[PDB]
């Protein structure tokens, strides 16, 4: 089974779940109406998980406490409006869906297929000391990875590092940051580790914005895994990456040719509003970021 | 046929689930058969009087207007206004609905500032009976489910203690201190908690010495914790953390 | 014999494996053999439960 | 349990017998994933 | 002349097939088959009683 | 100062934002490079 | 056999796995830059894992 899309909750909650609850309160819909608009706000802020037990929960909350209202309260009939709800359920928490929107440089978005479902989990990166320590210093701009990190994400930070300072001095040799500079980068927890490469083809183009230190082009989620050449590799469990996406509304995704078939499998719902780059070589990437 | 009546009597007072109904009648039945000097008998006169003890429908009435809420909580606690109409939202918003609702809470702050108090305070407010219920740093998960009855000294779980002491089908808990609950891989109480806490299931509980499912579904857990972050992140996640 | 004829009433009924028929036989022969009032009678009689 | 222990008790399919009343019922085990595998006698083992 | 006792082992990957010669066995020299697990077992009374 | 470890990603960050900001401020200044220093910070915060 | 170019640094190895037998590969590679110094001499230490 796989987890549900954000709008395809509604159809399903507004049918099999809303009812139910519905028939737990003893009501009758003709004097304790909710519109869809309720339902859609509440997904939209109190839970963004791809199972519905969290929304099941909220509507649960409300609907107690709209029985409180009747069995002791004032109204015969409460009427839920979705101006009205912040009442019942208190003010919204979470608003602000993809935190920063211009994302400065270094800090850039990646999928990761969780323990749970999918979540587009950023990966970031700064500067961590002063470059020009020495003129004509000959010592490698170490790097230096962190959030709980597991042995194989420590390769693959090496060989995405490594590839980024080829692909620099074959693109551009008057830039000299990456070998001449420390780099602190932090990749949030979540991921299981066997999945724990698929998140990789992100990490380099995380360093290339603090590089030539342009910002990434907007909300580009992308994944897929390096082969420290440019050649890129099949990653695992797409379905939950590319509805984690459509919640946190990206609108272009990016993975490996060799995944053009499971993609396919995925509702036609899903697939409206997208625009995916298939690719096998890594230089093609560049090219979709950054010019 | 003396034991067997007063829980007869009850019987005809407290309203016990049908299933708790037909478990009772055959124990019932099974009490008649034994010797006063069997040593099973002291067991199962015992766990039936443990089964009839537990109120079941008994329902201390509550008060639903929020004024009277309004003053009883300013005679007993100067200031502190936030709280107050958190809480006043709380049960506004469990009046919306219409009955009460569950939803778990959670309280915390430096140490004496006057939490239990005011916890109290909501009880002889709302009406509900009280019972504290420390929990810090305790792992026998055996203390909130007993003991199966047929291990040697077993006597239910401590939230059966407080139903038979509390006498009404629908008290005000306050679990005490979560934030030292000992959470261990010796069993952590604290998965344990979740079937308590759970909004649904609580209204099956069910403890080790007497199987039959008990109904929480009314009771009002309250929890304290003098910093709310080390609470174990999925339990965390559940109650609200008012501060 | 009275729970033993309840749940013999109930053996007519369900169709019981006549390995598992045997078997509750002698067991039964052993419930004729226990007291009417052990706490072990008790144990085995919700054993038979 | 042995059935002679103190306070023994069947392990719980023969209580799901006793409740859903049919010889072939549906039975879920549910989160099978995070079964106790331990060297107290494993369950996961006795599953098999 | 007599039947006699004699110990053995056998051991290799999962699967190979092991259980399965020793029926092989019981049904070649006649006696009696009878399977006993004793993995993860603690139970010292299983072996006395 | 019984630092947890999160207090010394964030020092040596803090750090290395001195070193930066004195070289955009006083150029002719050279003290923070040029010397070693002992740094304290009390314990009594909570982690988080 | 996953790699079949094999890049250098990789080389087959068989292994008596507890439970038959497995052809896992064994891997190397650098962990610092390597002319840290022209005239430096520090022990090229390994680092197994
Ligand atoms: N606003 C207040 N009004 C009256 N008494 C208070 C107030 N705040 C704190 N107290 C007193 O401080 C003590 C703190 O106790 P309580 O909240 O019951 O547990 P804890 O000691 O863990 O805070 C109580 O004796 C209480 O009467
Ligand atoms: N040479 C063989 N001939 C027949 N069956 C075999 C042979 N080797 C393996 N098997 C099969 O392997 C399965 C398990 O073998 P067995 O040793 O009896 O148990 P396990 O191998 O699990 O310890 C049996 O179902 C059996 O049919």
């Amino acid at each position: 089974v796989s987890g549900y899309v954000a709008q395809e909750k509604l159809a399903i909650a507004e049918r099999y779940l809303v009812p139910q609850a519905r028939a737990l309160c003893g009501l009758d819909e003709s004097k304790a109406k909710l519109s869809s608009d309720v339902l859609t706000l509440l997904i939209k802020q109190y839970c963004r998980e791809s199972g519905v037990r969290n929304l099941q929960k909220q509507v649960e909350k409300v609907l107690r406490k709209s029985a409180y209202k009747i069995v002791s309260g004032e109204a015969e009939s409460v009427e839920v409006t979705p101006e009205n709800l912040q009442d019942f359920v208190g003010k919204p928490v979470f608003t602000v869906e993809r935190m920063y929107d211009v994302t400065p440089p270094g800090v850039v978005m990646g999928l990761a297929w969780t323990a749970m479902g999918g979540s587009t989990l950023f990966v970031e990166t700064s500067l961590r000391r002063p470059q020009d320590k020495d003129a004509k210093g000959d010592k490698d701009g170490s790097l230096e990875v962190t959030g709980q990190l597991g042995e194989v994400m420590k390769e693959s930070a090496r060989i995405a590092y490594t590839f980024a300072r080829a692909f620099l001095m074959q693109h551009a040799p008057a830039n000299d940051y990456l070998v001449t500079s420390h780099i602190h980068l932090h990749v949030p927890e979540g991921a299981t580790p066997k999945d724990g490469p698929s998140a990789g083809c992100t990490i380099v183009t995380a360093l290339l914005s603090l590089a030539m230190g342009r910002p990434v082009r907007q909300n580009l989620a992308m994944t897929g895994e390096v082969s420290l050449t440019g050649k890129i590799l099949p990653v695992g469990g797409i379905k939950e990456k590319t509805i984690a996406a459509k919640r946190a509304g990206v609108t272009c995704i990016v993975l490996p040719a060799e995944n053009k078939k499971d993609f396919y499998d995925l509702a036609a719902f899903i697939t409206e509003g997208l625009e995916v780059h298939f690719v096998e070589h890594y230089r093609e990437i560049f090219d979709i970021a950054f010019p | 046929d003396a034991i067997e009546e007063k829980f007869r009597e009850r019987l005809k007072e407290l309203v016990v689930p049908k299933h708790v109904m037909d478990v009772v009648d055959e124990e019932l039945s099974k009490l008649g058969l034994l010797d006063n000097h069997s040593s099973e008998f002291n067991v199962t006169r015992n766990y039936l009087d443990w089964l009839t003890s537990i109120p079941w429908g008994k329902y201390s009435n509550e008060n639903l207007d929020l004024a009277r809420a309004q003053a009883v909580l300013e005679e007993d606690h100067y200031g502190m206004e936030d709280v107050k109409k958190r809480i006043l939202e709380f049960i506004a918003v469990s009046q919306l609905r219409g009955s009460t609702q569950g939803k778990i809470l959670c309280f915390y702050g430096p140490p004496g500032v006057g939490k239990t108090s005011i916890a109290r305070s909501i009880a002889r407010a709302l009406n509900r009976e009280y019972f504290r219920f420390s929990v810090g740093g305790m792992t026998d998960v055996a203390e909130i489910k007993g003991h199966r009855r047929t291990y040697v000294g077993a006597m239910p779980g401590k939230i059966i203690q407080c139903l038979k002491k509390t006498k009404t089908e629908n008290p005000l808990i306050l679990i005490d201190e979560v934030d030292k609950i000992g959470r261990g891989y010796q069993g952590d109480p604290s998965s344990a908690l979740l079937e308590l806490l759970d909004p649904e299931q609580n209204a099956n509980f069910l403890d080790h010495y007497l199987d039959v499912p008990v109904d929480l579904s009314k009771v009002l857990f309250i929890c304290t914790a003098n910093v709310t972050d080390t609470i174990p992140e999925p339990l965390r996640d559940r109650m609200e953390m008012i501060n």
